[PDB]
RNA sequence: AACGAGGAAUUCCUAGUAAGCGCAAGUCAUCAGCUUGCGUUGAUUACGUCCCUGCCCUUCACAC
């Protein structure tokens, strides 16, 4: 489960979402779009959520043989999303196209 | 190369009531319910038990008969369907009282212990379980319209009305909508019991059916439609 | 689904009271009513009668 | 029954 | 004699009287500042004056209100229709009266209660 | 009141109906101060949807 | 497709059921253009109801 | 109404007092030259300036806005206006 | 072309924050949200769903139950913390729906970065069913724009409160989804579901 | 054992109203198993119609 409260506020918790039964361990928000909020499980598909819609993904990258423990976003290119596998393949993936297919 | 479930240990699906109303559900809605309760003790009025008292009280004995009520139960509850937990059971009687029965309630197969349950619950106005953590049979507040899903499709079975497969219907119905079926306890009378709430009303075949035999027939096409298996 | 047995009472009587466990209590909440009872008749009766 | 205006649409 | 005027503000059994006159901006409310006033969430009710005709007014004059009865939300009201009242009276007595319409209109365009009071009387029917 | 609530669909048809009333003059002067009560309250009340049509037909027999 | 109409009157002694209103209302489309609707809330002059249907014509709901 | 009181400066503000107080209230800053008319209409609605650098400016006194500006061949010299007809005639310089 | 109306800068003996300044420059609501870019979308809500008077707070003490039609002046953020007080436990506190309200728009404003009276207004446009029936079996009418903005506010909030009865979420949070889905227009939203029941069920009868 | 906001039927209610909260007094009848005042917070929905149900009324110009 992803949880996202507000920051100095413990109490209050804005958004509870159920990524994935596996644990869920990276969860970065996007740096240039505040909205969308990427998660990697180690169901192995690294899903980008969005704020206002949580109970589907926008987009559920795969392809990753392997855990995905890395997740990273390139500056200046906000379709562009970077996640590294244990399978030691670094896969840079369009947001902007389909998607589901490392570029 | 989808990856599996991080549990697979069975684990029994939710138990579905009427607080919730987002899930997908085939509701059966057991209207003209002949369930009646008189002093003689309470005894839950029957059409051959008590003919002379129940002309006493004027009503006709012809419609007297919780057994058909008692038969839909049984066939509905004890179906795979419920077994998977996506069916909950309404009851209205006759007299207009609405009765809620929740899944996990195991009604006595006996006739003569059902009509024993029956006064017991339309005075106490519910039922308890033995291990007293759950209530199985309550009564609750008409009309059934807001206990029902908020978005819910609505049908009657109808002996008149134009003959349509079961199985393909639920199919083309929505994910999110839900189906209600008001089945017709009754043993004869007008199919306008239900035309208040419901939109449009079926036929499942084209020989007239029993209450107990057609919502076995509507229930065993949802779980073709549904895969419940 | 887990199932459970409904409980009920054979022969029920509402206008009969509910079944207790013990029986000293029953006896007692059989006879404070009892008491409830009287106290209230004569207090009826010595009012009207003053009167 | 009908009304004035209802009677005479009829008409 | 320093030039001053005294207001009423009512609201119930909240009663408020304001005591405006030539001073440097000085606006109290039972001996504290205006901007301690209590409920938090209403306080911007008790700012509409000051913020409708702008903070610029009152940096000539000083605005002293006494408030009591009632409960939080009359007496904040109360408070208001007092402050209203007490600039316009000053702006009359001892300033131009062309500025007195202007306050006089904007208080009306925004709410009207800020000047007259708000009494529901009952009516029978 | 009763003229108010017809559609303008039937104000046509009342306008029809006029019209062939004209034609038997023993109606026409039997009930002359009614007709024209009825018919001019008619030509007001929707006069804007009236001179809107461009029925060519109507407009004979307004004439 | 809705359609936008404004009320220009709203008809009396029309019997209607308690609660609706006959009203006769214009297209902003077509100002010409007139037809007679029933209304289920307060209702006045002047303001705007969604036509979803165009064709029918109103009757009396008794 | 005889509240406002218009005064030009050589420098080309337009300045406006209050004439019950004689509190600075307004300024307007359009005409870099002298300024050489201002008339307000009746209405107390549209105000016109005009100055030595030839321009006319129209100005909508209650919400302070420049309405328009007109620029003539010469300076202007002098100016009259016409409340009732809301006509006014500038001296120009040729 | 410059016109100054402040010649000296203005300080005031008793300080008062900054941000209370830019109010003075500007009303917004908790001098949070403004007022000047929202449109209500539909042309037949307009005159109904009041929006151009700005406001501090919700909080009015008009009267608006005098004449027939006063509701439709009432600012629609009054008239939403109104309809949040129900249920008898919460009839009287006003002051605890309009910390609700506030929540409510700060966290609109956090997961859509939309202003979130802009939202409400949506929200409230989209979720006004313009077509019902009436009992006679059913016969279809039409709706009344008040009858509609009544409807919408009573459908928004009775379903933030039903979300939230015996739930983790608070009446904030429900609140706010309620209100971004049915500006959405998803089917999410409780009241989009049963506005969309109503029309049909009009459509079926007419 | 009992219970987790209370079924069928039925009643009342239009603005400082419904509902919530507390503080006083006990004023020759009534009231303390309580009664009457006082202030505080304060809404939703209608303010139209005779369609249904009851009660009621009717059969000095100009213009009609």
């Amino acid at each position: 489960l992803v949880s996202v409260y507000d920051s100095y506020n413990p109490r209050t918790i804005l958004l509870s979402i159920n990524a994935s039964t596996h644990p869920t361990h990276v969860t970065k928000f996007h740096t240039q779009d505040n909205k969308i909020l990427a998660t990697a499980s180690d169901d192995r598909v690294t899903r980008l959520w969005d704020i206002s819609n949580a109970y589907e993904p926008q987009l559920e990258l795969t392809g990753a043989t392997d855990y995905v423990r890395t997740l990273s976003f390139i500056p200046a290119a906000p379709h562009l999303v970077a996640t590294g596998s244990y399978d030691g393949l670094i896969r840079l993936y369009d947001t902007r196209s389909s998607g589901s297919t490392p570029i | 190369q989808k990856a599996l479930p991080a549990s697979l240990v069975p684990q029994a699906p939710p138990v579905l009531t009427s607080k919730d109303k987002i899930t997908k559900r085939m509701i059966v809605v057991l209207a003209m319910a002949s369930l009646e309760t008189h002093k003689i003790k309470y005894v839950l009025l029957n059409c051959d038990d008590h003919q002379g008292l129940l002309k006493k009280m004027g009503r006709d004995i012809s419609e007297a008969r919780p057994d058909i009520t008692h038969q839909c139960l049984l066939t509905l509850l004890d179906s795979p369907i419920n077994k998977a937990g996506k069916l909950q059971v309404y009851i209205q009687t006759s007299r207009g009282i609405l009765i809620e029965v929740n899944p996990t309630v195991r009604i006595p197969r006996t006739f003569k212990r059902f009509s024993g349950l029956m006064v017991q619950l339309l005075h106490k106005l519910s039922i308890r379980s033995v291990n007293s953590e759950e209530k199985l049979l309550k009564v609750i507040k008409n009309p059934i319209t807001d206990h029902l899903p908020t978005k819910c499709r609505k049908v009657t079975l109808s002996f008149d009305a134009p003959v349509i497969r079961v199985q393909d219907y639920i199919e083309k119905l929505d994910d999110d909508e839900s189906i209600c079926v008001f089945v017709g306890a009754m043993a004869r009378g007008k199919d306008n019991f239900a035309d208040e709430y419901v939109d449009e009303k079926v036929g499942l075949s084209n020989y007239p059916l029993s209450a107990s035999v057609a919502c076995s027939k509507f229930c065993h096409g949802a779980e073709d439609a549904w895969n419940i298996l | 689904i887990p199932t459970h047995a409904p409980k009920y009472e054979e022969n029920f009587n509402p206008d009969k009271k509910s079944y207790d466990p013990d029986r000293t209590r029953s006896e007692i909440n059989k006879m404070k009513a009892q008491l409830k009872k009287e106290r209230k008749f004569t207090m009826k009766e010595i009012r009207k009668d003053a009167k | 029954s009908l009304k004035a205006g209802e009677r005479l649409m009829e008409a | 004699a320093v030039p001053s005027v005294q207001t009423f503000g009512k609201k119930k059994s909240a009663t408020a009287v304001a005591h405006v006159k030539a001073g440097k901006g000085l606006i109290k409310v039972n001996g504290s500042p205006i901007t301690l006033v209590e409920p938090e969430i209403l306080r911007f009710k008790v700012y509409e004056p000051l913020l409708l005709v702008g903070l610029d007014k009152f940096s000539n004059i000083d605005i002293r209100v006494r408030v009591t009865g009632g409960g939080h939300v009359s007496q904040v009201y109360a408070i208001r229709q007092a402050i209203a009242k007490g600039l316009v009276a000053y702006h009359q007595k001892y300033v131009d009266e062309q500025s007195k319409n202007e306050l006089k209109k904007a208080f009306t365009s925004y709410d009207r209660t800020l000047l007259i009071a708000d009494s529901r009387r009952p009516e029978p029917k | 009141d009763a003229l108010m609530v017809m559609p303008f669909s039937y104000v046509l048809k009342f306008l029809k109906f006029i019209d062939t009333v004209m034609q038997n003059k023993t109606l026409l002067h039997s009930h002359l101060p009614l007709i024209c009560k009825n018919l001019f309250f008619i030509i007001k009340f929707n006069h804007k949807e009236l001179v809107s049509q461009k029925n060519e037909e109507l407009k004979l027999q307004i004439n | 497709p809705v359609t936008l109409a404004k009320v220009i009157k709203v008809l009396g002694r029309t019997g209607s059921r308690g609660g609706v209103t006959q009203v006769r209302v214009e297209f902003l489309e077509d100002t010409s253009r007139t037809i007679v609707r029933n209304v289920k809330g307060p209702v006045r002059e002047n303001d705007i109801l969604v036509l979803m249907e165009s064709e029918r014509e109103a009757r009396r709901l008794r | 109404c005889g509240n406002f009181g218009f005064i030009g400066s050589s420098n080309g503000s337009i300045t406006i007092y209050n004439m019950q107080s004689g509190i600075l209230r307004k300024k307007y800053k359009l005409h870099k030259r002298a300024v050489t008319g201002i008339s307000l209409d009746g209405m107390n609605r549209k105000m016109v300036s005009c100055g030595l650098d030839g321009i006319v400016g129209f100005y909508d006194f209650n919400k302070s806005t420049l309405l328009g500006k007109l620029k003539l061949d010469a300076p202007i010299t002098a100016m009259v206006y016409h409340r009732s007809s809301d006509l006014f005639a500038l001296a120009l310089d040729d | 072309f410059e016109v100054v109306e402040e010649f000296t800068p203005v300080v005031l003996a008793t300080p008062i924050p900054e941000e209370v300044q830019q109010a003075q420059t500007e009303i917004k609501l908790f001098n949070k949200w403004s007022f000047e870019e929202v449109e209500v979308k539909d042309a037949s809500l307009v005159d109904y769903v009041q929006v151009r008077q700005p406001i501090f707070v919700a909080h009015t003490a008009g009267r608006y139950a005098n004449k027939r039609f006063r509701k439709a002046q009432c600012p629609i953020i009054e008239r939403l913390t109104n309809s949040l007080m129900m249920n008898g436990r919460n009839n009287g506190k006003k002051l605890k729906a309009v910390r609700i309200i506030k929540h409510t728009l700060d966290i609109i404003n956090v997961l859509t970065d939309q202003n979130p009276i802009q939202v409400v207004v949506d929200a409230i446009t989209n979720t006004g069913p313009r077509e019902d029936t009436t009992r006679v079996r059913r016969q279809a009418v039409d709706v009344s724009p008040l009858r509609r903005v009544n409807q919408a506010i009573a459908l928004l909030t009775i379903g933030a409160r039903e979300a939230a009865f015996r739930n983790i979420k608070t009446i904030a949070e429900t609140l706010a989804e309620e209100l971004i889905n049915a500006a959405k227009g998803s089917s999410t939203s409780y009241a989009i579901k049963k506005k969309d029941e109503l029309e049909r069920v009009a459509k079926s009868n007419r």
